[PDB]
C-alpha cells in the first residue's frame, strides 16, 4: 500500500541529488531511509555509486561497492559497467579485471563490460594494457565488434606496433571476420 | 569517539601509501562503533580482512563492544561463533561485552549461562563482570533478588559506583517502595566514598538548580571525559533513568541538552525535509521515554511556526537483523516505548508493516494529535 | 504408461513417405516424421546429449531437388530441362531481381510432367489447395478481414501479378508441351504458393563452381520454424548432399520438435506474406509509436534480465529464471522497439519515467482501440469455428497475436513502473 508510496519519494530526491554529482546528499538520504526501517536496495545504491563515478572518485566507488556487497545483495549490471568505465578512463587496467571476475562469479555476462573496458582504455591513451586486456579476453571465447577490431588495428599501426596488430588480425580472421583492404593497408604501413 | 576525523586520517594515510596496521583498523572499528554507524565498522573489518592483515584479539573485543552498543544479539552470537573457529581465545572483556549487549536486549536466560561458562573457563571475573552480573537482575522484576551481588561488591571491595547505586534506587522506585528507599538514598550521600561521589546525590535532591547552584555540577560534568565514552554515556543513561522515573521530569531530561552540547549523545534526533525521527536504539526504557517526550515537545513547538510536516515520523527503538521479526516486542525498551506512546498520546503511533522494529506516524495522522 | 511428450500427440506418418526416399541415397538419423492436423513435422527419437560438434540428422542428395541460380545465366544443376524446350523461354523472360518464385514454379510444373522424377511421387505429400496456409489461395473476404490495409494491398497485387503472368505466358497459341503443365489458372497459383512457401536460399558448390541458388529440397521443408532454432542447413560438396545438423552444445531430448530458422531477423508481416505463418513471440516485430516520451533503456534491460548487445538480446536465466517467466520474445521485441534514451551513466529520475510510462500506455490504448474487434472476441471466434478455411484461421491468429503483443507491452510497462522502486 503505502510502502511504494514512500519509496517513491525516498528514491526521487535521492536520484535528483545524484544527478548533480552530490555524494553527501545521497549518503544522508541513505542514512535517513535505513533509519526509517526499510532496508536499502540495489537501485538506491546505484545512485550512491554514480555520485562518486561522476566525480571521478575511484576509492569512494570501491567503498560504495563494498558497502552494497556487505549486506548480501548482488549489485546491478549498470553499477558494474560504470565502475569498469571509470577504471578504464583512469588507466587502471589491473583494477578492471578484478571487477570483471566479480561480475563473472555473479553469473553475469562479461562481454559488453569487456568491450567498454577496452574502448575506454584505448580512448584514454592506454594502448599496451588495452591490447593485453583484449588478448586476455579473446582467448576465453569472447568475440568483439567490428568497430573495436578496426580501432585497435588502426591505433596499433599509427603508434608503430606490428606484433599486437598482427595478433589482433589473426584473432579477427579466426573469429569469422576476414581482413579487408583497410587492415592490410595498416599493416603495410608499419611494414614499409 | 570522533569518526569524521578518523575518515580524514584514513584518507590521508591511503594517499600517503602506507598500508594501515592492525591498530589502525582496530581504532577505526571503535570510532565507527559509537555513532550508530554499524555498517561502516563491518566494512572496515572486511577491508582489514581483505588487505593482508590478521585480526588480533584486540580487534575482536573491540568489535563485540561496538556491536553491543546497539543491542544486536544475533551479530554478537555470529562474531562469537566466528572467534571460535578463527583461532583466538575468549578473554574477560569479550564476555563483558556479550553480557552488556544481552542486557539492553532480550534473552535474559543466556546471561547466567555465559557467566557459569566464565566460571568454568576460570575467566577471573573482574569488577565490570560483577557489575554486569548485578545488572542481569536489574531490568527484570527481581528487585529483592538483586542483593547478593551488592553484598559481594561491598565485601570483596569498596561500595559500588554511582552507576549501580542510582540503578538500584530506580529499581526500588519502580516497585511499591518509595519512602523505604530514602534511607538508602541518604546512604550514598552520607558515606565515605570518593569526593565527586558526594556532590552527586544533592543535584537531584532539593532544588540545587539556578544560575550559580547548577553551575557547580558543570565541573563534575566536564571532568568525566577521562573515561573515553566508555562509562560516561553509561553514567548519563543511569542518571536519567534514576532521575525521570521517580522525581521531576523537567529536572531529569535537561541533562541531555548539555550532553548533546558535549558531543557524547549523537543521533538522538533526525531532522530533514523528508524524515523527522528519533533514535533511541542505544538507550534504556526510561531514557527512551525521556527522549520521546523531548522529541514530542520539540516537534509540537515547531508545529505552530508554520513548517512543513515530514512524510513519516519514526521512532528508532530496535535495529539490526532482528528487525524483521515478531520477537521484537520482547525487547525491554520496546514494552516501555509502546506503553509510553499508548498512554501519553493518542493511538496515532503504531508499528510499521514493512519493518516491525520502530514506531511510525503518517503525515495526516501526526497533524491531528498536534492540533 | 505412455510418456507425455509434444510428439506423442501426433501419429506416425505413412512409411511410404520415407520408403520413396530410402530407395535413393537419402538417410535420416535419429529422427521420426510425424503427421498431424497442421501438417508433417520432424521429431527426435533419441536423447542427444550436449555434443562438441554438430550431428547430422538428414542427408538429402542433389538429384532429388530442384535448383535455379540467382544470377543472370540460369544454370539448373540437376539438368531436367532439355535444350529446345519452350519452357526456358518462359523462365528466361523474367526480371532477374524481383520475381524468383515464378521460375521455381515453372520448374516444379515441368518436373510434375517428367517421368522417372522424384517429384511425381513426392507431390502426393505436398499440401493441397485446401490445407495450404498461403495467402495467394485466399479470397477478398479474408483479405478484408485481416484489418491490415498494406498487407491486403500487397497480397492483392501479388495475386494480380500471378494471374497476369499466367494469362500472358499460357495463351491459346502455345504448343501442347506448355499447355499440359498448367491447364487451369489455379494450378499455376498453387505452384507459386509451393515455390514461395518452401524455397531455401543457400550457397552451393559443385565441382569448381561456387554459386548461390534457390532450391526446393524435399524432406527439409517439413522442418518447422522457431526463433530459437535447433538445426541448420549445411552443404556438403564432396558428395553433393544437403545436411540438417543440430547445433553444437544444445541438448535434445526424446520427443523434441526439430526446428530451423526461416528468414532470420525479419518482421512478422513478411512471415504472413510469404509462409502465411504468424507467431506471437517474434523478437523482431515492430510497434510504431508517435509519442515523444522516452523510457530508459539500461534500467529496462536490467529489470527484465535482458543482458546482451543490442544485436543479440537474450534472457539470462541464471540471473533469474522462476522470478522472470514473463521474459519471452515479446518483451525483447518491446525493448527493441520502445523509444529509449541513454546519456552516459546518468541515473534515471523516477518522476520522468513515471510520466513517460503513462503516456506510452495511453498511446498503446489509443492504438489498440483502432481495431474494430477486441482480444476476447477474436479468441472466441478462433475456436468457435472447428473446421474453417486456413486463410481465415491465419488471419484471425495474426490479429490475435498483434493484440497479445500490445497487451504484453502494456503489462511489461506496468511491471517496469511498479518494480523500478525496490
Amino acid at each position: 500500500g503505502t510502502e511504494k508510496v514512500l519509496r517513491l519519494v525516498f528514491m526521487e530526491e535521492l536520484m535528483e541529488r545524484a544527478r548533480n554529482a552530490d555524494s553527501k546528499g545521497v549518503s544522508q538520504v541513505i542514512y535517513d531511509m535505513i533509519a526509517a526501517g526499510l532496508s536499502p536496495g540495489p537501485r538506491s545504491f546505484h545512485g550512491f555509486v554514480v555520485s562518486h563515478v561522476l566525480n571521478r572518485d575511484n576509492d569512494g566507488a570501491m567503498h560504495a561497492l563494498r558497502r552494497e556487497l556487505s549486506e548480501g545483495l548482488r549489485p546491478l549490471h549498470e553499477t558494474f559497467l560504470a565502475l569498469v568505465r571509470l577504471f578504464g578512463a583512469k588507466g587502471l587496467a589491473t583494477r578492471g579485471l578484478e571487477i570483471l571476475a566479480a561480475m563473472e562469479k555473479l553469473k553475469y555476462d562479461i562481454r559488453q563490460a569487456w568491450l567498454v573496458l577496452v574502448e575506454e582504455l584505448v580512448r584514454s591513451n592506454h594502448l599496451e594494457d588495452a591490447n593485453k586486456v583484449f588478448l586476455k579476453g579473446a582467448e576465453g571465447g569472447l568475440r568483439a565488434t567490428d568497430e573495436i577490431y578496426d580501432l585497435l588495428i588502426e591505433q596499433d599501426c599509427k603508434v608503430g606496433d606490428h606484433s599486437n596488430a598482427l595478433t589482433i588480425a589473426y584473432e579477427m580472421e579466426a573469429a569469422g571476420r576476414m581482413a579487408t583492404t583497410f587492415h592490410f593497408n595498416c599493416l603495410l604501413s608499419v611494414q614499409a | 569517539g570522533l569518526h569524521d576525523d578518523a575518515k580524514r586520517i584514513l584518507l590521508h594515510m591511503n594517499g600517503q601509501g602506507l598500508v594501515p596496521s592492525s591498530k589502525v583498523y582496530t581504532g577505526v572499528i571503535e570510532a565507527y562503533g559509537q555513532a550508530a554507524l554499524y555498517e561502516e565498522a563491518v566494512v572496515a573489518f572486511n577491508t582489514m580482512n581483505e588487505v593482508g592483515s590478521r585480526p588480533m584479539v584486540e580487534t575482536f573485543n573491540s568489535l563485540i563492544h561496538a556491536f553491543a552498543k546497539g543491542g544486536l544479539y544475533k551479530e554478537s552470537e555470529a562474531i562469537w561463533f566466528r572467534m571460535g573457529e578463527v583461532g583466538v581465545p575468549r578473554n574477560r572483556d569479550s564476555f563483558n561485552g556479550m553480557i552488556e549487549g544481552y542486557r539492553q536486549g532480550g534473552q535474559f536466560e543466556e546471561a547466567i549461562k555465559a557467566y557459569v561458562e566464565m566460571e568454568k573457563a576460570r575467566c577471573d571475573p573482574d569488577e565490570r563482570t560483577l557489575e554486569a552480573v548485578l545488572s542481569v537482575y536489574c531490568f527484570a522484576g527481581l528487585v529483592d533478588e538483586s542483593e547478593e551481588q551488592f553484598q559481594e561488591i561491598k565485601s570483596l571491595g569498596i561500595q559500588p559506583s554511582i552507576i549501580c547505586c542510582c540503578m538500584m534506587l530506580a529499581i526500588y522506585a519502580k516497585s511499591e517502595r518509595w519512602n523505604m528507599a530514602h534511607e538508602l538514598l541518604n546512604d550514598v550521600m552520607t558515606n565515605k566514598t570518593s569526593d565527586m561521589h558526594q556532590v552527586i546525590g544533592q543535584m537531584i535532591h532539593g532544588d540545587f538548580d539556578d544560575e550559580n547552584n547548577w553551575q557547580m555540577v558543570e565541573y563534575v560534568f566536564d571532568k568525566l571525559n577521562s573515561e573515553g565514552c566508555g562509562l560516561s554515556m553509561r553514567f548519563y543513561n543511569t542518571l536519567i533513568e534514576a532521575l525521570w522515573w521517580l522525581g521531576q521530569k523537567e529536572r531529569a531530561a535537561r541533562v541531555l541538552n548539555e550532553a548533546t552540547k558535549r558531543g557524547l549523545f549523537p543521533e538522538l534526533f533526525r531532522r530533514n525535509k523528508l524524515v523527522w525521527s528519533v533514535d533511541v536504539h542505544r538507550m534504556w526504557p526510561g531514557g527512551a521515554c525521556t527522549a520521546i517526550s523531548v522529541w514530542l515537545n520539540d516537534m509540537e513547538e515547531l508545529f505552530h511556526k508554520g513548517e512543513e510536516l515530514p512524510q513519516l515520523a519514526s521512532v528508532v527503538v530496535v535495529r539490526g537483523q532482528t528487525e524483521k521479526s515478531s520477537i521484537t516486542r520482547d525487547f525491554p525498551v520496546a514494552k516501555a516505548a509502546y506503553s509510553f506512546l499508548k498512554d501519553t498520546v493518542s493511538s496515532s503511533f503504531c508499528f510499521p508493516g514493512w519493518n516491525k522494529g520502530r514506531i511510525v506516524c503518517q503525515k495526516t495522522q501526526l497533524k491531528r494529535i498536534f492540533s | 504408461q505412455p510418456h507425455d511428450t509434444p510428439a506423442s500427440q501426433l501419429e506416425l506418418a505413412d512409411p511410404d513417405f520415407y520408403k520413396i526416399g530410402y530407395v535413393r541415397s537419402f538417410r535420416a538419423y535419429g529422427i521420426e516424421f510425424r503427421e498431424g492436423p497442421d501438417g508433417y513435422g520432424v521429431f527426435a527419437s533419441r536423447d542427444v546429449e550436449p555434443l562438441r560438434r554438430a550431428r547430422v540428422i538428414m542427408e538429402i542428395p542433389l538429384e532429388l531437388m530442384l535448383t535455379i541460380s540467382k544470377k543472370l545465366p540460369w544454370m539448373f544443376f540437376p539438368d531436367i530441362i532439355p535444350v529446345g524446350h519452350p519452357i526456358f523461354d518462359i523462365i528466361n523472360s523474367t526480371n532477374p531481381e524481383t520475381d524468383s518464385d515464378l521460375r521455381l514454379a515453372c520448374l516444379l510444373l515441368y518436373a510434375f510432367d517428367c517421368k522417372d522424377n522424384f517429384w511425381q511421387l513426392y507431390g502426393d505429400f505436398l499440401p493441397s489447395d485446401d490445407e495450404c496456409t498461403s495467402f495467394l489461395l485466399a479470397t477478398e473476404e479474408d483479405l478484408l478481414e485481416l484489418q491490415d490495409e498494406k498487407l491486403a494491398s500487397t497480397m492483392r497485387e501479388q495475386q494480380q501479378r500471378a494471374l497476369e503472368f499466367w494469362e500472358k505466358n499460357w495463351h491459346s497459341a502455345v504448343p501442347l508441351k506448355i499447355k499440359r503443365l498448367a491447364r487451369d489458372p489455379e494450378r499455376f497459383i498453387w505452384a507459386m504458393c509451393i515455390a514461395q512457401s518452401r524455397s531455401i536460399n543457400l550457397q552451393m558448390r559443385i565441382g569448381a563452381l561456387v554459386q548461390d541458388a534457390n532450391l526446393l529440397v524435399p524432406y527439409a521443408d517439413m522442418m518447422n520454424h522457431s526463433f530459437q532454432p535447433n538445426c541448420f542447413f549445411h552443404w556438403r560438396f564432396k558428395d553433393r548432399m544437403l545436411e540438417v545438423m543440430i547445433n553444437a552444445g544444445q541438448r535434445i531430448r526424446k520427443g523434441d520438435e526439430m526446428t530451423v530458422d526461416y528468414m532470420a531477423g525479419q518482421k512478422n508481416n513478411f512471415f504472413m506474406q510469404r509462409y502465411g505463418f504468424s507467431s506471437p513471440v517474434n523478437p523482431w516485430d515492430v510497434i510504431h509509436f508517435t509519442g515523444d516520451a522516452k523510457i530508459h533503456l539500461d534500467t529496462f534491460l536490467s529489470v527484465f534480465n535482458i543482458s546482451g548487445l543490442p544485436g543479440e538480446y537474450y534472457h539470462n536465466s541464471r540471473l533469474s529464471n522462476d522470478g522472470d517467466s514473463f521474459v519471452d520474445g515479446a518483451i525483447i521485441a518491446a525493448a527493441r522497439t520502445l523509444p529509449t534514451w541513454s546519456d552516459g551513466d546518468l541515473p534515471p529520475i523516477p518522476s520522468l519515467e513515471r510520466k513517460a510510462v503513462k503516456e506510452l500506455q495511453e498511446e498503446c490504448h489509443q492504438m489498440l482501440a483502432e481495431f474494430p474487434t477486441t482480444s476476447d472476441e477474436d479468441q472466441k471466434i478462433l475456436d468457435s469455428m472447428p473446421d474453417c478455411r486456413r486463410t481465415l484461421e491465419a488471419a484471425i491468429k495474426y490479429r490475435l497475436h498483434r493484440k497479445l503483443l500490445i497487451e504484453k507491452v502494456i503489462q511489461a510497462l506496468d511491471i517496469y513502473q511498479d518494480r523500478i522502486l525496490f
